[PDB]
């Protein structure tokens, strides 16, 4: 059972942006869904209704007469439209699928959700990181642990994915969220802490992607 | 329209019992109504924790353990998510929610469970010098990276050959990690000729009065 949704991102005001939740793993067309919105830092609020058969839609007041429900069941896709977007709309979005049951009749409740994908409504342009290295003083290189860093600088579009040695390097990361500097754009960070022997054993490069830019970089860090 | 009311925040006692409260209106009866909760921690997607209608009809999330369970009080028109054998695992938000023909989905505002005594612990400090990279660009960004610290309450003061400096500096608040510690960053922007223009620079982390400070050379 996986709900995997896609085309979040940029988009400025007034514009249009479509979600999809690509369902698989359960009967797509026997069960309800819902697309739920999350504001950064704020609380859930349900968005939108679609039943299995997809001929009764229901809105949310802040969202009526933009936003469109879709479904295509013989793809097993759910759809967002987001049309006269606001600034308002910028949240992280949830599909979640209805429970099937046939007073408690219908307990209806919302029984899988998918990842999230972030929608920022902004007039700012996109703009892609710079991508440095971090690199240690040679002083905790002779001690027995040593911090290597990325630092994923000035972006404008959340979100930044950062991995290192593509996913094989994951004990002893520490990703930082982002600061928002008066520039209007973001900046983050992350560092692998390793044991300063491991620096004579391998190297270290750290896979950054900024996908609202087309930007991925994979960022060798030599001490 | 129907409102579920959930307070901001919310501690409790390791060990014991919580009783996360959310009243619904007077347009609700909560005696008549099936009471979903859900749980979400940082960085995840909300999943489902409680169904609740009464005594004999409950139903947990898949892998949420028996600890928890349901109560309604009709009297305050309040519903209850219990949380007995309070442990640091338990802390996230809750989300109470129920169906409305008006007002279909409707959920409360979230409550964000704390459990209390879990130790201090002091913030671990990183600096980091800008890289040669940013200097050919000619700038230079100063990063100082704090983890590991509770209570989540720090602040961070930058220095230049011991004098105080305030333009270019941008923190985050602290963050919830997932050992339910905290995060925070400093970053320093300086141009190229501000930096080498001393012998060194500070990120000074002050938490609960003590502080702890790390310098980098040119
Ligand atoms: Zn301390
Ligand atoms: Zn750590
Ligand atoms: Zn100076």
């Amino acid at each position: 059972v996986q709900l995997v949704e896609s085309g979040g991102g940029l988009a400025k005001p007034g514009g249009s942006l479509r979600l999809s939740c690509a369902a698989s793993g359960f009967t797509f067309s026997d069960y309800y869904m819902d697309w739920v919105r999350q504001a950064p830092g704020k609380g859930l609020e349900w968005v939108s209704r679609i039943s299995n058969g997809g001929g009764s839609t229901w809105y949310a007041d802040s969202v009526k007469g933009r936003f469109t429900i879709s479904r295509e069941n013989a793809k097993n896709t759910l759809y967002l439209q987001m049309n006269s977007l606001r600034a308002e709309d910028t949240a992280v979005y949830y599909c979640a699928r209805e429970r099937y049951c046939s007073c408690y009749a219908g307990t209806k409740y919302f029984d899988y959700w998918g990842q999230g994908v972030l929608v920022t409504v902004s007039s700012a342009s996109t703009k892609g990181p710079s991508v440095f290295p971090l690199a240690p003083s040679s002083r905790s290189t002779s001690e027995s642990t040593a911090a290597l860093g990325c630092l994923v600088k000035d972006y404008f579009p959340e979100p930044v994915t950062v991995s290192w040695n593509s996913g094989s390097l994951t004990s002893g990361v520490h990703t930082f969220p982002a600061v928002l500097q008066s520039s209007g754009l973001y900046s983050l960070s992350s560092v692998v802490t390793v044991p300063s022997s491991s620096l004579g054993t391998q190297t270290y490069v750290c896979n950054v992607n900024h996908k609202p830019s087309n930007t991925k970089v994979d960022k060798r860090v030599e001490i | 329209q129907p409102v579920l009311t959930q307070p901001p925040s919310l501690s409790a006692s390791p060990g014991a019992s919580a009783r996360l409260p959310c009243t619904l209106s007077s347009d609700l009866s909560v005696g008549s109504k099936n009471m979903y909760w859900y749980q979400q921690k940082p960085g995840s997607a909300p999943r489902l924790f409680l169904y609740y209608y009464s005594d004999s009809d409950k139903q947990l999330g898949p892998g949420v353990p028996n600890r928890v369970s349901g109560s309604k009080e009709t009297s305050s028109n309040t519903a209850f998510l219990l949380i007995s054998g309070l442990q640091p695992e338990d802390e996230a938000d809750y989300y109470c929610q129920v169906y409305d023909s008006s007002a279909n989905w409707v959920f409360g505002g979230g409550t964000r469970l704390t459990v209390l005594g879990q130790p201090k612990a002091a913030p671990s400090v990183t600096l980091f010098p800008p890289s040669s990279e940013e200097l050919q660009a000619n700038k230079a960004t100063l990063v100082c990276l704090i983890s590991d610290f509770y209570p989540g309450a720090v602040e961070v003061a930058w220095k230049a050959d011991g004098s105080a400096v305030n333009a270019g500096v941008e923190t985050t608040k602290p963050s919830k990690q997932s050992n339910n510690k905290y995060a925070a960053s400093s970053y320093l922007s300086l141009t190229s000729d501000q930096w080498k223009s001393h012998k060194s620079y500070s990120c000074q982390v002050t938490h609960e009065g003590s502080t702890v400070e790390k310098t980098v050379a040119p």
